């Protein structure tokens, strides 16, 4: 049985840590909810 | 229960300890979340109980005490934000420019950060504080690292 706790506020904080790539990718969707890589 | 909008734990009692499965938004009295994250179950918040009032497997999304709220969409430019909420450790924006999963029924964004699990339902922001999707339903890349889809819903 599940609960929530509350986490913060919903905010754009200016000066976070900038990171991650932008990658551009094939993906296939299945009827499980599943992206899988088009190769 | 507690109805303040903001982002929220999902944690269950069924494994050992208190376990953080995922994670949620709470906009206009809707608590928004992944369908993987409750599998459709009931939540509590202190007293008051959360009933299930929309989800779909395959958008991977589900909606508690009223209809999907949220309806923003990524720009295709600017960076958003990823407020990460991991288990045991503090909300954390991580700034970043998505990349794109190409599909047959259209392009959305991707956001190649990596975090536990449990951090499934995070929400990821525009510059106005916006929510334009989740975080945690995504694809293993040639590296090793995790790319999400910014997962949104449609607002009726
Ligand atoms: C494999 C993996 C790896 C990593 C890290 O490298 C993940 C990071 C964040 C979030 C998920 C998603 C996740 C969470 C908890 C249980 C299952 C899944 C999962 O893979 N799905 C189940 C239904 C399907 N729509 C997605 C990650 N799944």
């Amino acid at each position: 049985d599940m609960y929530i706790e509350r986490a913060g506020d919903i905010t754009w904080e200016k000066d976070a840590e900038v990171t991650g790539n932008s990658p551009r990718l094939d993906v296939a969707l299945d009827e499980s909810g599943d992206f899988s890589l088009v190769e | 229960g507690e109805t303040t909008d903001g982002v929220y734990r999902v944690m269950t009692r069924r494994l050992l300890g208190s376990t953080q499965v995922g994670v949620g938004v709470m906009q206009e009295g809707v608590f928004h979340t992944m369908w993987h994250v409750t599998k459709g179950a009931a939540l509590r918040s202190g007293e008051g109980r959360l009933d299930p009032y929309w989800g779909d497997v395959k958008q991977d999304l589900v909606s508690y005490c009223g209809p999907w709220k949220l309806d923003a969409a990524w720009d295709g430019l600017s960076e958003v934000q990823l407020l990460a909420v991991p288990p045991g450790e503090r909300a954390k924006n991580i700034q970043t420019l998505p990349g794109i999963f190409k599909t047959k029924d259209g392009d959305i964004g991707a956001v190649a950060l990596d975090y536990p699990a449990g951090t499934s339902g995070s929400p990821i922001l525009d510059k106005c504080g916006r929510v334009i999707g989740l975080y945690g339903n995504g694809v293993v890349i040639k590296n090793g690292s995790y790319v999400s889809a910014i997962t949104q819903g449609k607002r009726e």
